[PDB]
């Protein structure tokens, strides 16, 4: 489903209760009109800032909340604002998860902790600590059992080892050049977790349908899993039950906490929609409850029903695991972050390194183009293409508006302070070109020799007005000669915006976004 | 030839620093 205006389109990952919120969606239908399509998309953690940043994507997105410092960042994720009376229903803390530099940015849904869970016929007591599972192993693989297997394809589920003895992701006001990946905890964590492997007690291989199949039917006697899993464990008549995860060297073991949250697309036309949906429909005893039934959502954010939900003794286990570990940060290096630990595990495990020499490489690839640049050509779009029309020259592609949301207002600011800049220099401006006197040769060492030279002593929001306005008459001017084509035009814009991702992206964000911007030159 | 570029730049970098100063406060 593609967005439009009047119908919701909700993207939410498949391990959750997408049935039960459907059917949520059916009610708010037959009640109100209005049609909700829910869907579970491959990878969508990954499409939504390449879709979003071109005006595409969901109305609404479903994602544990580090996800989306670094949506917000590059602006794709609209600000929320509930009444007093709406916040005061859920818990602080849920809030705190998706405030990203002062402002709200999504709906917190569910409080999600991974914990040990267990066969109550062939573990009846489940272990305190990691330390004793390899005796525990032997013991039932003398048995043709396994004591226990989980995923340990996602870094998700071996990070509470990796932090129980000291690892940490960034220090914290959180410094990008401190991460913590390869101190001594962490070695210490990741060596346990390989000489298991090592050791035949684990699978290098195992992943997440390789384990919840060898629990549900009997032939592992533990594993690691959040509260969406409950649900087929149930189904399998299996007798288990759900306690805190074991501690490594006396110290507990530290899941990184998600909160299951609700972010809305800042290009959606229904963000007022999408929040009275969500604030009467979902967050209410009788939204959340369908949605439990379908997969169990662990401690959900809404007061009221929580209160009942606690006295289930999974949901006790869940919450005490959660205050042993960290609340995840939302910032946007968390992505590689995780996509340096991701390479670390996997290698160590299967053997190709050492883990020195993995946290390590995990270490450096922490710290430290062309998406933001898709972000920027909209605005230079729209402003170029205005340009264009004012002198009358019809351009293919550069016909017409059809702006979508957040494009809207800057767009309209963008060409308020633009006119006013060149009104207060006609003439400087009218005869710019005759001055330089372009050609297919010269053209682009001219635009990058006069582009550097406005900025050699420094930024400021007018120096950038006065940068687009300089580019956007170098386009014209283009277009105009029968020597340099249409092709220019398009071309013309690429520079433009590649100038600003290259050379201008640090001093925007520092200054705020295109919110800044909105708020810099606002009016009256 | 390009030493015409360095007068336009310092004329668009004088430009831009008006329209700020014109809009510090709100
Ligand atoms: O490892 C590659 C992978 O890393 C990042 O994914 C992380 C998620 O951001 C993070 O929330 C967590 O994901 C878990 C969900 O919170 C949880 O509800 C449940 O659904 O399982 C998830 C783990 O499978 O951990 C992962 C890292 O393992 C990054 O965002 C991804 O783009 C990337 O593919």
């Amino acid at each position: 489903m593609k967005i439009e205006e009047g119908k919701l389109v909700i993207w939410i990952n498949g391990d959750k209760g997408y049935n039960g919120l459907a059917e949520v969606g059916k009610k708010f239908e037959k009640d109100t009109g209005i049609k909700v399509t829910v869907e579970h998309p491959d990878k969508l953690e990954e499409k939504f800032p390449q879709v979003a940043a071109t005006g595409d994507g969901p109305d609404i997105i479903f994602w544990a909340h580090d996800r989306f410092g670094g949506y917000a960042q590059s602006g794709l994720l609209a600000e929320i604002t509930p009444d007093k009376a709406f916040q005061d229903k859920l818990y602080p803390f849920t809030w705190d998860a998706v405030r990203y530099n002062g402002k709200l940015i999504a709906y917190p849904i569910a409080v999600e902790a991974l914990s040990l869970i267990y066969n109550k016929d062939l573990l009846p007591n489940p272990p305190k600590t990691w330390e004793e599972i390899p005796a525990l192993d032997k013991e039932l693989k003398a048995k043709g059992k396994s004591a226990l297997m989980f995923n340990l394809q996602e870094p998700y589920f071996t990070w509470p080892l990796i932090a129980a003895d000291g690892g940490y992701a960034f220090k914290y006001k959180y410094d990008i050049k401190d991460v913590g990946v390869d101190n001594a905890g962490a070695k210490a964590g990741l060596t346990f977790l390989v000489d298991l492997i090592k050791n035949k007690h684990m699978n290098a291989d195992t992943d997440y349908s390789i384990a919840e199949a060898a629990f549900n039917k009997g032939e592992t006697a533990m594993t690691i899993n959040g509260p969406w899993a409950w649900s087929n464990i149930d189904t399998s008549k299996v007798n288990y039950g759900v306690t805190v995860l074991p501690t490594f060297k006396g110290q507990p073991s530290k899941p990184f906490v998600g909160v299951l949250s609700a972010g809305i697309n800042a290009a959606s036309p229904n963000k007022e929609l999408a929040k009275e949906f969500l604030e009467n429909y979902l967050l209410t005893d009788e939204g959340l409850e369908a949605v439990n039934k379908d997969k169990p959502l662990g401690a959900v954010a809404l007061k009221s029903y929580e209160e009942e939900l606690a006295k289930d003794p999974r949901i006790a286990a869940t919450m005490e695991n959660a205050q042993k570990g960290e609340i995840m940060p939302n910032i946007p290096q968390m992505s590689a972050f995780w996509y340096a630990v991701r390479t670390a595990v996997i290698n160590a495990a299967s053997g190709r390194q050492t883990v020195d020499e993995a946290l390590k490489d995990a270490q450096t690839n922490s710290s430290s183009p062309n998406a933001q640049e898709d972000n920027y050509k909209r605005i230079v779009k729209s402003y170029v293409g205005e340009k264009l029309r004012k002198k009358g020259l019809k351009i293919r592609g550069y016909e017409g508006e059809e702006l979508k949301p957040p494009v809207i207002e800057i767009a309209k600011t963008l060409q308020r302070v633009g006119d006013e800049l060149e009104s207060a220099n006609t003439d400087f401006f009218k005869n710019m070109c005759d001055q330089l006197q372009i050609t297919p040769s010269t053209a682009y060492p001219t635009f990058q020799s006069i582009a550097d030279e406005i900025f050699v002593s420094g930024k400021n929001w007018g120096r950038v007005v006065a940068f687009l306005t300089f580019g956007g008459n170098f386009a014209v001017h283009c277009a105009l000669r029968a020597d340099m084509g249409e092709e220019y035009v398009d071309r013309v814009v690429n520079w433009i915006s590649k100038y600003m991702a290259v050379n201008l992206d640090y001093w925007i964000n520092q200054q705020g976004g295109w919110d800044g911007f909105l708020i810099f030159f606002e009016k009256t | 030839n390009g030493t015409v570029n360095k007068e336009v730049a310092h004329c668009l970098k004088r430009i831009g620093d008006d329209l700020v100063n014109n809009h510090q406060l709100n």
